[PDB]
């Protein structure tokens, strides 16, 4: 039995300066005819989804499913986030303690382009400055700061299984503009190995 | 003056001749340490048979009894002897090959024959005269 | 006072390193790939002007570490223990390298400059000693030389077999104290402002300050001590296994002030010497030097 | 033969613990330049020399198949020629031996 | 059986504060059978106690024991893990805190005799423990010289204190 599907149905395309941005809206608009078709097919099953007021409670599951992890929350975190997800959150987490927590987001939350026996996939906005610090076994830090908020914009995915009438929305994927900078480097050091060959063989 | 090997003298020679066979046969032998270095001699006192002259009667009796495939003896008066005319000796290459790992750990060593085709060994080099100390001690010499 | 002088030199020698400290922000990765015969084509992220090759070392072994006495960065001789500056190709120079003769100036060079140390502080406070110059000379010449200009009271005194001996001491006493080298790029001016006090100094300092189209001059301290290098050092004292102060030669214009030439003999732990060789090249040693 | 009493823990203790029956240092290790792996001074090293036997039994291989036959050891001397190496004037009146690779570096 | 040699591995310490020195690695590697005696073992355990990572795989390159060369095996595997899982950045900035060996469970057969004899037959297996401390081996000891003891002696008499006096 699943109750979500691994991949996004189809993936939006963030435009370049997005970060920068009314506007942003009214191309959903200009876009609501490839997905307000689908917008209908969620409110057909609950009639009270709508693109400006799911953000509010979408980012209210991604903000809790991160605070989880400061406490290891695997039970509360499985209901927050699909059963995809959930793997990928903790997976590389195992053995490290984190401190993570959430700064005031730079700009409002908004729905960005949804798809949908049915799966519902609704993609979500999201720019908000967060502070994460994760130590070793031995509580040694090896990535972020303690207390440096850091501004990250990212395109989420939640899902929902729209047949079920107790189907709810439960984080599912993220969506990562092009833009967007890389992720900040580990502190420690990493070694590109070389080349391994026989006896007989030569370098190459 | 002998290392005590075989269950008798002729075994000792015998398994020499074999020793001997197979080297002549294909100029390059990897053998435990010991038996490398008791066979070196003869390999080497062989050489000066071949450099006596094909000819000789005598070479051909202890060629003929050391070298049991005959077809290496015309090769011992016309390859070995003619290859080794110029040199006065050190006909033979011996060097310590690490122990094998056969559980019984026997000292290894691999003998051949120089001016051979086949491949150089890997020969330890003495340090450049380029190192420091070499430097230093050229100046040494160029002072006295 | 020496102390004094000393101690104001260590200030500015901590200060400049703060200021290129904090003139680096953050980390930035680079990727220095080993180019070195052994283990060619690793490639190592590293922290900008924070790594060292010796880091380099520790990561891959510590044979790396016990054999590297310098490093090729590029194709330029870099001290084991400066920092990195850009991604690179990394090789370690050896003693044993096929050609060592960048190998050899740094140790001739490095050997002058523990040399120089010893002067300074093997004559009491009471005497002025003025450190001149470290001339270069070859490696066949059979010794190192180092240039010091005594002051009026000395110069009647000429050093005994003891007095000699006194500063060998000293010298073992430095390498047994393994005092890393600290290498520090430096502008004339600041450089200039430390070795005010000895005129002999600044005008080197002003010489390798004329050579290139910066002020920047390459400083080496050992301890408390430091030092102009006209090239790379070796990364530590204790390299050095033998030591000998062969013989001691006053120059003949010595109107202004007795400048000595001393001469001397080094060799490292990598490669040790005969007790008969090692007497007859100290007896070699101990012949004037002249620069070529 | 068994001593008229057991033999205790402490006693044993000692007898095995004593630095005649522990294992020793060795500080003759060395590194091979050739292959970068270590090796004893007095021993050559393996990884190297590995490739050389490699190579004989190929080299061997060949002049196997080419003499066809057992006992047909020539009376005349041998060569080895690799690919982009053709036989010369100088290797007439020798056994040649072809190798369809081509020659090694370390090989001269 | 007990594998509380593993768990010494799964030990997890609480966050450092970031004014807190970092704190050492310690990695926990076990082979827990090997069809070897372990007083065998021991002794290259011995040996090898207080080692740096280098020094010892050099030294057991050359080993001629079979013990010898499953220490090797298992001390790369720790060696392994310890960049792998223990955050180790150097390779060689390893030594070897605590090496020894353990008994373990073993096979019983009779070993038959060849004119009506019989024997106990016992196919022995034994336990590895070794605990590795990332950075160079600690300084060896350094003998106490002459002054040392005289003063110590001195000190002694000094301390000590009368019996059974007001
Ligand atoms: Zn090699």
């Amino acid at each position: 039995h699943l109750a979500c599907t691994a991949g996004i149905f189809d993936p939006y395309v963030p435009p370049e300066g997005d970060a920068r941005m009314l506007t942003q809206r009214t191309e959903r608009l200009r876009k609501n005819a490839a997905s307000q078709l689908a917008i209908r097919k969620i409110r057909e099953f609950d009639a009270n989804f709508k693109t400006k007021d799911f953000p509010e409670k979408a980012k209210d599951i991604f903000i809790e499913a991160h605070l989880c992890l400061n406490n290891s929350d695997h039970d509360r975190l499985h209901t927050l986030v699909t059963e995809h997800c959930f793997p990928d959150m903790v997976w590389d987490l195992k053995y490290k303690t984190v401190r993570w927590g959430f700064v005031e987001s730079l700009e409002p939350a908004q729905v960005v382009h949804v798809r949908c026996n049915m799966y519902g996939q609704v993609t979500v906005r999201l720019h908000t400055r967060q502070t994460l610090a994760i130590y070793d076994r031995f509580g040694r830090l090896m990535y972020g700061q303690e207390d440096v908020p850091k501004d990250v914009l990212e395109y989420v995915v939640f899902e929902r299984h729209l047949m079920n009438p107790y189907g709810s929305w439960r984080m599912h994927a993220k969506i990562v503009p092009a833009w967007a900078p890389p992720k900040q480097p580990i502190l420690k050091t990493l070694m590109i190995p070389g080349p391994q060959l026989k006896p007989w063989e030569e370098y190459e | 003056v002998y290392r005590r090997l075989g269950l008798g003298p002729e075994s000792r020679i015998h398994l020499l001749r074999n020793l001997l066979t197979g080297l002549v046969r294909h100029e390059r032998i990897e053998a435990t340490w010991a038996r490398a270095d008791e066979m070196r001699g003869y390999a080497e006192k062989l050489i000066d048979y071949g450099k006596l002259g094909d000819t000789n009667e005598r070479a051909m009796r202890m060629a003929d009894f050391w070298l049991t495939e005959k077809d290496l003896i015309p090769k011992l008066f016309k390859v070995l002897a003619p290859r080794f005319q110029g040199q006065n000796g050190n006909y033979t290459r011996m060097l310590q090959i690490p122990n094998r790992k056969e559980q019984d750990r026997a000292k290894m060593a691999v003998i051949e024959y120089k001016g051979n085709y086949l491949p150089p060994l890997p020969l330890p080099h003495r340090d450049s005269n380029l190192t420091l100390l070499n430097q230093l001690l050229l100046g040494l010499q160029q002072d006295l | 006072s020496p102390t004094e002088l000393t101690e104001m030199r260590n200030d500015l020698f901590n200060r400049e390193k703060s200021r290129q400290l904090s003139l680096t922000p953050r980390t930035e990765k680079i990727e220095v790939k080993h180019v070195g015969k052994t283990d060619p084509g690793t490639v190592f992220v590293m922290n900008k002007n924070i790594s060292t090759p010796y880091s380099c070392a520790m990561h891959l072994s510590e044979w790396y570490c016990s054999k590297s006495i310098l490093a090729l960065v590029d194709g330029q001789p870099w001290d084991m223990y400066k920092p990195l500056t850009k991604s690179c190709e990394i090789k370690f120079l050896t003693f044993k390298d096929p050609d060592p003769k960048e190998v050899n100036k740094a140790y001739w060079r490095s050997c002058a400059m523990m040399l120089g140390c010893v002067i300074e502080r093997a004559f009491k406070d009471d005497y002025v000693v003025s450190l001149v110059r470290a001339p270069e000379v070859p490696v066949i010449a059979g010794a190192f030389c180092y240039d010091v200009t005594l002051d009026k009271r000395l110069d009647e005194w000429m050093p005994t077999k003891e007095n000699l001996r006194s500063f060998t001491k000293d010298a073992h006493a430095l390498i047994y104290r393994d005092l890393p080298f600290e290498t520090l790029d430096v502008d004339a001016r600041v450089a200039l402002e430390i070795f005010q006090h000895n005129k002999y100094k600044v005008d080197f300092i002003e010489e390798k300050a004329s050579q290139n189209p910066e002020r920047i001059v390459k400083l080496h301290r050992i301890g408390d001590f430091i030092d102009v290098s006209e090239g790379p050092l070796i990364p530590r004292t204790s390299v050095c296994f033998q030591y000998e102060v062969s013989a001691v030669h006053n120059l003949n214009p010595s109107q202004p002030n007795l400048i000595r030439r001393f001469q001397g003999l080094s060799l490292p732990t990598h490669l040790r010497a005969q007790f008969t060789i090692w007497d007859k090249l100290v007896e070699r040693s101990r012949k004037m030097v002249t620069e070529d | 033969a068994a001593p008229k009493n057991r033999r205790t823990i402490e006693v044993n203790r000692c007898r095995r613990r004593n630095p005649q029956k522990l294992i020793k240092i060795k500080n003759n290790i060395d590194i091979c330049p050739e292959c970068g792996h270590l090796k004893q001074k007095h021993v050559l090293c393996g990884y190297c020399y590995e490739k050389v036997r490699q190579e004989t039994t190929k080299i061997r291989q060949q002049i196997g198949a080419q003499e066809g036959g057992p006992f047909r050891a020539p009376s005349v001397e041998t060569m080895v020629l690799y690919t982009g190496e053709k036989p010369s004037e100088k290797d007439q009146g020798k056994r040649i031996v072809e190798r369809n690779i081509k020659r090694p570096s370390w090989f001269t | 059986i007990s594998r509380k040699w593993e768990k010494k591995n799964k030990i997890v310490y609480p966050p450092q504060l970031p004014g807190e020195p970092r704190r050492p690695a310690e990695i926990y590697h076990c082979r827990r059978q090997i069809k070897y005696s372990k007083d065998k073992m021991w002794y290259l355990a011995k040996m090898i106690r207080g080692m740096s990572i280098d020094q010892a795989l050099a030294q057991l390159e050359f080993n001629d024991k079979k013990g010898a060369q499953i220490i090797k095996e298992v001390l790369l595997e720790a060696q392994d893990m310890a960049v792998r899982d223990h955050n180790v950045e150097f390779r060689s900035n390893l030594h070897i805190a605590e090496s020894t060996s353990g008994r373990g469970q073993c096979l019983k057969r009779i070993r038959y005799h060849g004119r009506g004899r019989f024997g106990i037959m016992e196919k022995v297996y034994c336990h590895y423990f070794v605990k590795l401390v990332e950075g160079p081996p600690p300084p060896p000891e350094v003998p106490k010289t002459a002054v040392d003891h005289a003063k110590d002696y001195i000190q002694q008499l000094r301390s000590r204190t009368i019996i059974h006096t007001l």
